């Protein structure tokens, strides 16, 4: 178990092999409308996008999903109180209003880089979205995230000289959270989820019945289906009837139990394609969450 | 002592020369959203509502990475 | 994101377009190199980093009435701070459009 496979695995790639062959990135100038930008995300089918700032001609950071649950959240609220700024500011002006004095630079990774650097940056600086960025060129390459990250250890370490940990199970290993779990109801208006997204920043939420049972999941990717209607209002209705809307059916909610075994999780979650696993009991009430981070958290501070 | 004539090249620049040597004049990524010699060039789309989406497909190795730039007017 | 078209597209006469982007050129304090009437290879310092861009443009035909301005990025030889060969491509040509399009 202990040094791991994974571990030197780790050391002994670079963030370069992780790359897809071909892949399309969208960057942002920062003078560009907060609005349009948002769109373009969904247009293109994209979760993050890098920003360029032309002044000082360099990227300064990132656009993801949670900056704009942030700024619906924000907005929401300020036409409560008859204050519209919010759409039409430029990313430039919204960075501004909250980066405010308290300084977040944009974290990046060279491709020469270990993969272990890469996992190490992800959780360190408690993020989702690591660019590759050429030191040579000053290129943005691609954009690491976690799923890419487990995928290509679950497929290039295929092969078992296996950890006696893989055989071991969620609840021993206590990887994943068990306590204080984020979950909103058949009911809950999707301004609420947002409220919950904002304060408890957690990428989704468990859709549970009367007696706690999980019967649906709302993420944040759901949430940029509200940048495809050309109104923004329909902010008021239930958590249920915002999920009809999702393109392509379900399979219902993906789910795992405390006492399956790491190896089982780490395949099921690769093969789904997934950012979590909801932990459920006999019954199907929800015990918990297991997330990629947790796992990755785990297999670089050496499984569980 | 003879003077002396120029005869002089001309056309051959006369009409710019034509496209298609392999390079698409348009691409059409509709899709529900490997070629050769476009790398590097500049795409764009028709600018829409006062912004400039500019895009192209540039090689580091062996990875092609096609970027695209939103950017007002 | 749709469709793609290469460059730009003008009805305007050849040899206006290609007087009006060596205009656009020096007006920017852009370099430029004449290889053909069609062809030009441009080179730019970086007034925030001190780099140096080159990119290439060549204008063809694609109607009796209609050409196409193309324009072609030229490779050279934690936190990213200043530059992006890539963006600054972008820009290039958007300032080279902008200054003497439309
Ligand atoms: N590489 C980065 N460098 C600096 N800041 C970043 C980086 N990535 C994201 N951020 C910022 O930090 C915050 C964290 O957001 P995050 O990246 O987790 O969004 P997300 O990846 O779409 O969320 P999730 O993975 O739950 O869907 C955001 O405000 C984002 O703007
Ligand atoms: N445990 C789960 N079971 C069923 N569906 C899920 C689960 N987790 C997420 N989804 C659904 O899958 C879709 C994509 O969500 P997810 O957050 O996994 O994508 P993503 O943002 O690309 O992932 P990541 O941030 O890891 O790259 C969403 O519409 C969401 O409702
Ligand atoms: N709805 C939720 N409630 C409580 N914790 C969560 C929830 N979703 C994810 N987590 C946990 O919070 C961390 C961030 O996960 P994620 O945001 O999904 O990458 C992980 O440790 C998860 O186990
Ligand atoms: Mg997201
Ligand atoms: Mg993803």
């Amino acid at each position: 178990s202990n040094s791991s496979v994974y571990t030197t695995f780790m050391k002994s790639h670079r963030c370069y092999d992780l790359i897809p062959t071909s892949s399309k990135l969208v960057v942002f100038d920062t003078s560009l409308q907060v609005k349009k930008a948002f769109f373009a995300l969904v247009t293109n089918g994209v979760r993050a996008a890098p920003l360029w700032d032309s002044k000082k001609q360099s990227f300064v950071g990132m656009l993801t999903i949670t900056d704009f649950i942030n700024i619906l959240h924000r907005y929401y609220k300020s036409a409560l109180v008859q204050i519209y700024e919010l759409e039409e500011h430029k990313i430039e002006t919204w960075r501004e209003v909250y980066l405010q004095d308290s300084f977040k630079p944009l974290v990046c990774i060279s491709p020469n880089a270990s993969l272990f650097d890469a996992v190490s940056s992800l959780i360190r600086n408690k993020i989702h979205r690591l660019p590759v960025i050429d030191p040579e060129s000053g290129n943005t390459l691609y954009i690491l995230t976690h799923k890419r990250i487990l995928k290509f250890l679950k497929l290039f370490i295929t092969e078992f000289p296996k950890p006696e940990f893989m055989s071991k199970s969620l609840e021993e290993l206590q990887i994943g959270t068990y306590a204080n779990i984020a979950m909103v109801r058949t009911t809950t208006p999707v301004y609420v989820a947002l409220g919950i997204f904002v304060q408890h920043r957690v990428s989704a939420l468990p859709v549970v019945d009367e007696k706690g049972r999980v019967v649906d999941i709302y993420s944040k990717f759901d949430v940029i289906n509200l940048a495809a209607e050309k109104t923004y209002n329909n902010l008021d209705v239930s958590v249920t009837k915002a999920l009809q809307h999702r393109s392509h059916y379900f399979e219902g909610v993906l789910k795992c139990y405390l006492h399956e075994t790491l190896e089982a999780i780490i395949n099921r979650l690769v093969e789904a394609e997934v950012h979590r696993l909801v932990v459920v009991d006999e019954h199907d009430v929800v015990k918990g969450i297991v997330s990629l981070s947790d796992i990755l958290q785990a297999l670089v501070l050496t499984g569980g | 002592g003879q003077e002396m004539y120029a005869f002089r090249s001309e056309e051959r620049f006369k009409s710019p020369p034509i496209l298609p040597p392999h390079l698409l004049q348009v691409i059409l990524n509709k899709d529900t959203n490997p070629n050769h010699v476009m790398l590097n060039h500049l795409y764009a789309l028709s600018i829409k509502d006062s912004v400039m989406v500019l895009s192209a497909t540039h090689r580091y190795k062996k990875k092609y990475v096609t970027t695209l730039l939103y950017k007002p007017i | 994101s749709m469709a793609w078209h290469l460059g730009i597209r003008s009805q305007s006469r050849p040899n206006d377009i290609m007087a009006e982007v060596c205009r656009a050129i020096k007006q920017l304090d852009y370099e430029w190199k004449v290889v053909n009437p069609y062809y030009l290879r441009v080179r730019r310092k970086n007034p925030v980093t001190s780099t140096f861009s080159k990119m290439s443009l060549q204008l063809y035909q694609v109607d009796s009435r209609t050409y196409l301005l193309d324009f072609r990025s030229i490779d050279d030889e934690v936190a990213p701070r200043p530059g992006s060969h890539t963006i600054e491509f972008f820009e290039m040509c958007a300032n080279l459009i902008k200054i003497l399009a439309q």
